[PDB]
RNA sequence: GGCUACGUAGCUCAGUUGGUUAGAGCACAUCACUCAUAAUGAUGGGGUCACAGGUUCGAAUCCCGUCGUAGCCACCA
RNA sequence: UAAGGUGAUAUGAACCGUUAUAACCGGCGAUUUCCGAAUGGGGAAACCCAGUGUGUUUCGACACACUAUCAUUAACUGAAUCCAUAGGUUAAUGAGGCGAACCGGGGGAACUGAAACAUCUAAGUACCCCGAGGAAAAGAAAUCAACCGAGAUUCCCCCAG
RNA sequence: AGGGUGACAGCCCCGUACACAAAAAUGCACAUGCUGUGAGCUCGAUGAGUAGGGCGGGACACGUGGUAUCCUGUCUGAAUA
RNA sequence: UUUUGUAUAAUGGGUCAGCGACUUAUAUUCUGUAGCAAGGUUAACCGAAUAGGGGAGCCGAAGGGAAACCGAGUCUUAACUGGGCGUUAAGUUGCAGGGUAUAGACCCGAAACCCGGUGAUCUAGCCAUGGGCAGGUUGAAGGUUGGGUAACACUAACUGGAGGACCGAACCGACUAAUGUUGAAAAAUUAGCGGAUGACUUGUGGCUGGGGGUGAAAGGCCAAUCAAACCGGGAGAUAGCU
RNA sequence: GUUUAUUAAAAACACAGCACUGUGCAAACACGAAAGUGGACGUAUACGGUGUGACGCCUGCCCGGUGCCGGAAGGUUAAUU
RNA sequence: UGAGCCUUGAUGGAAGUGUGGACGCCAGUCUGCAUGGCUUUAAUGUUUGAUGUUCUAACGUUGACCCGUAAUCCGGGUUGCGGACAGUGUCUGGUGGGUAGUUUGACUGGGGCGGUCU
RNA sequence: GCUUGACUGCGAGCGUGACGGCGCGAGCAGGUGCGAAAGCAGGUCAUAGUGAUCCGGUGGUUCUGAAUGGAAGGGCCAUC
């Protein structure tokens, strides 16, 4: 669960950085909050482009 | 039932074995949960009766297509 | 059989990294006192550091073999 | 197809037929009360009671038809919440129950044997359950072989007690 | 062949061998019509919470045994010609 | 029949008739017999179907050694004067029979264990809704009025009508006796006995299920069955016993 | 008052009274793979469990054993790593 | 705040004012603090337990209100409470006649008790 | 006094057991001790002093080694 972010968030907040974060900080708060967003290989190049 | 909505995993009747190998019936029954779980896609939580597993797979497949199945499969839901 | 610990004054005992020179408590012993008893005080007798091998110039102080010893583990055709 | 027929116990009555609408046999139709999955609600099975539609030169009350549930799809409706969902009505389809074994699947004994008994056996048997077909299942090598080669699955005889 | 007939029937009866028959409905084959379905060539693609592992069981003739192999309740988790 | 031994007063049989207990399959070995012979024979399957085909295979012709391996020898040991097992006699396939193996394996018989069902129309307890208790006693709290107290206390009458209260029918019980014991009755009858406004008794209907129920407790009761109900099943359980 | 329906009605069971003990309520506890239900539409003057058994006078000594309650030290100790 | 290795602790411009520790058998008026031609006495980076606060936000709610809905079931919703606890799955040490299956020898001047068993 | 014959491989032939087994034994081969030598010694004056198989440990062993080389495991010898 490496996921990537949205808006800044924590010590890891960066508006769209590549993290490892704990799956349970990931998918029930993160996303659900829209922080972040798992990183499905397809979602590594879109911040990924920028 | 005690059956997992995403995995079907559902409980399994094995064997106990003392340290002199006496057998007594016993069932492996699965890591249930329940648990609510945010689409964004459509704008609500859903509960889906889950193991851990279940779990893990919804967060490597994602949780959208795991309803496309369960959909396609029929699950309520 | 494997892992721990521990047994040194007659009873009871710490001392515990050395290099100390063998205690404390009652027990034995005799003198001091006193009306005399016990209360007391003092000097000594008694340790053979669980038994034995070694590292050390100097092990009760570390290493090891058996005992005694209880804890539980754990093994047996 | 036919000279004889109206099932049997079972006579009798009254009939029917003989050259083709007597009976009898076969194909396809028609009718097909009530209960029973029972399906309009109920219920002590074969009974009680309805809503709505129809129906009457004697248009009342009775008779008939339809109204279970679930699934899928559509349509129309539509909360907390505006959106949107859940919810609700209708409609079209399909399901439901029964049935000998064979078949696949979910569960799964003990007697017994070991000359006792725990491991082991009986045995994945008996039994309960779910499901399906005319068969079921299995099946087109991430299989064997042993440096030579074979070439899906299934069944039979060996290999071998 | 067989059954029957007042006792045991090739020639009494009903059959049997053999040869024939379907107005209708149907099983099965083909042949087509209608519905639904996709064929073909080029260039691609090649089954991850999986394989494997840890724990617990179960299956394999195989009782964990030096035990390969298969299945998975549990926690994990690759490579990709 | 069973026994050391039975007229035995030890078992079994009232009598007759019918039925009633060493089987079947597959393996293996021996005997007989048949075929062929250092060979014998095919299995499935094909099939012109008891034929014919099919020799996959099985047995035998070589043994010894755990084995590699060697071979009329081989193993043992450094090695045998040796020693052990072998080298000399024929096998094999049918058919009949004697044994054995696996099966219910000669037939009948348990007490029980496991599985799925059917039972609270008896009885236990509980839930709900209805019913019953002739007649006669006792006289609790309280009350009233006099007496009595400073007022209470207290006291006498009268009134009142308490109680798992009293005597006693219906009703509910079941202490004694006799009768009955192939009963009138698979628990009663007769004479006595207990309770009888209560933890009473009763009609209807309901709920509890088998290692479970219920139990004012006896292992009591759960349909004349109870230290684990009944019906069907595993099932021909097993029976070194009769 | 109750009991062995059918050989035991009693000194047995029950009883009011007594004591210990559990239970703070989503109670303890019981039926139940679970949902749930009873406990109770109760709440410590309540409820369960256990022993004793109206009343009167009373209920002495022993915590070594077994059990229970308390005990944040230390010794030994599972999966795991 | 428990505990190792890395780290903030120690070892196999002359001379003046001169004071704790040194495995020091058994305690150096000697060295530095401003100045002079590969550890116990404890603490910064970690891998790791115990407790307490905070975060997000799972999870519980047999509190309250709202809707489905004239409904003490369930669900959805809002909210308060609780909160990474509780509870549950797998694994695991303890306890476990609550429940189950079984064992509990033979000889023997009956059996038991005694004795015996090579 | 000196010593390791309480030796290794074998064993004609016997005894004794239902059997598993146990016992006695001259002699052969290799190597050894005591004795000048003939010789004697394969434990003790003899008859009690003991435990089948299974499972497993250890040492040895080119005997086996699931494609092949190895290894695991097995066998054999010794022993627990």
């Amino acid at each position: 669960m490496q996921v990537i972010l949205l808006d800044k968030v924590a010590n890891l907040g960066s508006l769209g950085d590549q993290v490892n974060v704990k799956a349970g900080y990931a998918r029930n708060f993160l996303v659900p909050q829209g922080k972040a967003v798992p990183a499905t290989k397809k979602n590594i190049e879109f911040f990924e482009a920028r | 039932s005690r059956v997992c909505q995403v995995t079907g995993k559902r409980p399994v009747t094995g064997n106990n074995r003392s340290h002199a190998l006496n057998a007594t019936k016993r069932r492996f029954l699965p890591n249930l949960h329940s648990h609510r779980f945010w689409v964004e896609s459509e704008k609500r939580f859903v509960t889906l009766r889950v193991s851990a597993k279940g779990m893990r797979v919804i967060d490597k497949k994602g949780i959208d297509t795991v309803l496309a199945e369960l959909r396609a499969r029929g699950e309520k839901y």
